[PDB]
């Protein structure tokens, strides 16, 4: 009754070589678990991998409309479900989640209710319902009881110092995760595990360990083909060679441009850096976005007309933004343009400034360069990247 | 600006 179901006994009838083929794909001893899970309703996999695997090698093209079905017929009291809530939280498949969140909460069994509760601080997190410091007091009202809760809210928070540009507190989160304490759920260890290497990607790229960076980067390419781990990967191994090599930086951006096809936010990420890497290189850039209100965009078109010598226009621009609330990374870049265009040392000092508050050790080159062209001691700025 | 993803 459940679409998949259906799919696989259709195929199955037409061919009788699928059962050995599918018994392997899914990590299975033998073909017994999935006759069960063919005929008794109610039957699921030890392993939540099984069911994914079958999925995507089989109905490749139908993985969402196949999953989506599956995960709203799960009893939300078993592991199954909770292993269906990670599976559309990391693909971030929103409506899927939404779903299984609201019916794990209102449920029964503590361990459910406990992953309702935790994924639904993430959500309310990264759409802004809620800021990191009612996420933390709702984090501690809630007392976690599971090492992988323990583990996904730690993660959760690093996951806004992200997006808010505030790199500091990233480290010293990562440290108080200890994935070899996850015991019962394999799956859910290997998607954190997956999750984690894209992080550990970002505080290198951010702490400018450039070959670290790109080693755990990497690491995630290989091991997964989740779509979603694919695109951070490759835009991170992409910025960490935004200031040593065009090309590399290039051609990673269009890989993972490649991995996004039909998938408007995903694109919009390597439409922004393929931006700003050909501004950065003075090379021809079709890929501003001009009409966006966005304050990382209107920062590109102010970039490009500052390469094509047009001071005066740049200008007006950039005094339209300083009225926009920005964070501390936006800011370091705010302060270089306002330099680039004034050649004033003090627009370049507190670009400085905002880098180092916000602990970007990647970015801070630009204008520690700058400062060094005007005649700074350059003694003095190879101690501030120490 | 850069933008970063996990």
């Amino acid at each position: 009754m459940e679409l998949i179901r259906i799919a696989m006994k259709k195929d199955l009838e037409n061919d009788n070589s699928l059962m050995n083929k599918w018994a392997t794909v899914a990590g299975l001893k033998n073909p017994n678990p999935l006759y069960d899970f063919l005929n008794h309703d109610g039957k699921t996999f030890n392993e939540f991998s099984s069911i994914v695997n079958i999925v995507k090698s089989q109905y490749p093209d139908r993985e969402y409309e196949l999953m989506k079905d599956y995960c709203l017929n799960l009893d939300v009291k078993t592991k199954a479900a909770r292993s269906a809530l990670e599976y559309a939280d990391a693909n971030m498949f929103f409506e899927i989640e939404d779903a299984l969140i609201d019916s794990m909460i209102s449920c029964s069994n503590m361990k459910s209710k406990e992953y309702g509760k935790v994924y639904k601080i993430h959500r309310e997190l990264s759409k802004g319902e809620i800021d990191v410091f009612e996420a933390s007091a709702n984090i501690g009202k809630q007392r976690i009881k599971t090492a992988e809760m323990n583990i996904f809210s730690k993660m959760l928070l690093m996951y806004d110092c992200l997006n808010k540009g505030n790199f500091a507190p990233m480290m010293l989160l990562f440290q108080q995760i200890d994935l070899s304490e996850i015991k019962e759920n394999r799956y859910l260890k290997n998607s954190f595990e997956t999750r984690i290497n894209v992080l550990l990607s970002n505080i290198y790229l951010n702490e400018n360990n450039l070959e670290l960076c790109r080693e755990y980067a990497q690491k995630a390419i290989s091991s997964t083909d989740t779509q979603r781990f694919l695109v951070f990967s490759y835009l991170t191994i992409g910025t960490s060679y935004i200031f040593s090599d065009f090309n590399l930086s290039k051609q990673n951006y269009l890989i993972g441009l490649k991995f996004a096809k039909g998938n408007p936010g995903f694109e919009e990420f390597f439409k922004r850096n393929l931006s700003f890497l050909n501004n950065f290189w003075n090379k021809e850039n079709e890929w501003i976005n001009y009409d966006s209100d966005a304050v990382t965009d209107m920062q590109e078109v102010i970039f490009e007309l500052i390469n094509h010598k047009e001071l005066s226009k740049a200008l007006q621009l950039l005094n339209k933004l300083e009225e926009r609330d920005q964070n501390e990374n936006e800011l370091g870049f705010h302060y270089y343009l306002k330099g680039l265009i004034t050649n004033e040392k003090e627009a370049f000092f507190k670009s400085v400034e905002y880098f180092k508050a916000s602990q970007d050790k990647l970015s801070i080159k630009m204008p520690l360069i700058q400062l060094e062209k005007m005649g700074e001691n350059p003694r003095l700025l190879k101690i501030i990247t120490m | 600006g850069i933008v970063r993803g996990a």
